[PDB]
């Protein structure tokens, strides 16, 4: 029914930056009887359920630090946070209970820092999973910014597909940085295969793509 | 004053489902209880509500052929049951309440729907080397494989070592089991001459694992 659009779906900031993000409704949320705008604001972190932020649309929740505000009323909404901190990394959410719940699509909301490259390590199969029969090697991308890398597995210079999966940290509290761990995983007759593995890493931070390699048999 | 939610819930396709939402510290009819879902990196959406004090109820579109919401007031208990599971219902799911001052949301029920079954994980070593070491920075850690279902707990040095310490989120392998790596970040200096041991933990099946992670010299 009650559509609410929020913009951005993502927003970078440093710390003690002012960040804004709206909310913008289909329809009014302002209701006549009571003159109240049934507009609300949420911060969730991952796992979590979401925390209640602001409510009705200006009102801020008793242990919420008063660096957040909302502002705006009918249609048009925007939540503030006046000094950005490194506790903030999380996704922003607008809720509207003047009809049947809706909910913005959030806004992702990162620590900007200066760009940094990953570290790139290899770890070669262990003898313990080859014994069992398989072979995974693990390409590990330490304290990265910003988010996005590109990661790509070359057995003999020939790239692979459908053998790999990746997963990333959370921005890391401290240092703003990102990890990033990706697995290839063959089966130990194909892995004895081939002679060169290699992850290929394309980076902001890097000026040319960075390969980590080793040999099969090597350690 | 505050919604406490069932626990964790791991069924087969096809089963069903039924989650608890427990209200205490006020009038259990004097406020209507919602619930909504959230699917793995995705938003937040309503499934429907219930009035405890006439079982009235009105749920999302979406919503009509999977949830049915119902609350006993006897009990002050709410509940949201799943019917013919599929993947697709792999989810978390939150009840919710309004009051005149706040909202009031439940912790969350993560629901995951699989055919796979319980399993323990193997735990390989990802043994340090030049090739996972880049000045006085060297990287060694644990790779937790094949294992169902969530969650794994790995400790370093049972417990005695944190600075360094990441363990990156699992990934759903084809075959539906998952997959996590605990890697730790140390002085290059320090390989050799620091014993590191892995401890792992899969409740699930029973699994405690403690692996010395050995350099290798390549």
């Amino acid at each position: 029914d009650i559509q609410l659009t929020q913009s951005p779906s993502s927003l970078s900031a440093s710390v003690g930056d002012r960040v804004t993000m709206s909310c913008k409704s289909s329809q009014s949320v302002l209701y006549s009887a009571n003159h109240k705008n049934y507009l609300a604001w949420y911060q969730q972190k991952p796992g979590k359920a979401p925390k209640l932020l602001i409510y009705w649309a200006s009102t801020r929740e008793s242990g919420v630090p008063s660096r957040f505000s909302g502002s705006g009323s009918g249609t048009d909404f925007t939540l503030t946070i006046s000094s950005l901190q490194p506790e903030d990394i999380a996704t922003y959410y607008c809720h509207q209970y003047l009809s049947s719940w809706t909910f913005g699509g959030g806004t992702k909301l990162e620590i900007k820092r200066t760009v940094a490259a990953p570290s790139v390590f290899i770890f070669p199969p262990s003898d313990e999973q080859l014994k069992s029969g398989t072979a995974s090697v693990v390409c590990l991308l330490n304290n990265f910014y910003p988010r996005e890398a590109k990661v790509q597995w070359k057995v003999d210079n020939a790239l692979q597909s459908g053998n790999s999966q990746e997963s990333v940290t959370e921005q890391d509290s401290k240092d703003s940085t990102y990890s990033l761990s990706s697995t290839l995983t063959l089966s130990k007759a194909d892995y004895e295969k081939h002679k060169v593995y290699a992850c290929e890493v394309t980076h902001q931070g890097l000026s040319s793509p960075v390969t980590k390699s080793f040999n099969r048999g090597e350690c | 004053v505050q919604l406490v939610q069932s626990g964790a819930e791991v069924k087969k396709p096809g089963s069903s489902v039924k989650v608890s939402c427990k209200a205490s510290g006020y009038t259990f009819t004097s406020y209507w209880l919602h619930w909504v879902r959230q699917a793995p990196g995705q938003g937040l959406e309503w499934i429907g509500y219930i009035n405890p004090r006439n079982d009235y109820t009105e749920y999302n579109q979406n919503f009509k052929d999977k949830a049915t919401i119902t609350a006993d007031e006897s009990t002050n208990t709410a509940y949201m049951e799943l019917s013919s599971l599929r993947s697709e219902d792999t989810a978390f799911y939150f009840c919710a309440r309004r009051d005149i001052t706040t909202f009031y949301w439940g912790q969350g029920t993560t629901v995951t729907v699989s055919s796979a079954s319980t399993k323990g994980p193997s735990v390989f070593p990802l043994a340090p080397s030049s090739k996972s070491t880049s000045g006085g920075t060297a990287a060694l850690g644990c790779l937790v494989k094949d294992y169902f279902p969530e969650p794994v707990t790995v400790s370093w040095n049972s417990g005695a070592l944190t600075s360094g310490v990441h363990t990156f989120p699992a990934v759903l392998q084809s075959s539906g089991l998952y997959s996590l790596s605990s890697v730790v970040t140390v002085p290059s200096s320090s390989l050799g001459t620091q014993t590191y041991i892995c401890n792992v933990n899969h409740k699930p099946s029973n699994t405690k694992v403690d692996k010395r992670v050995e350099p290798k010299s390549c």
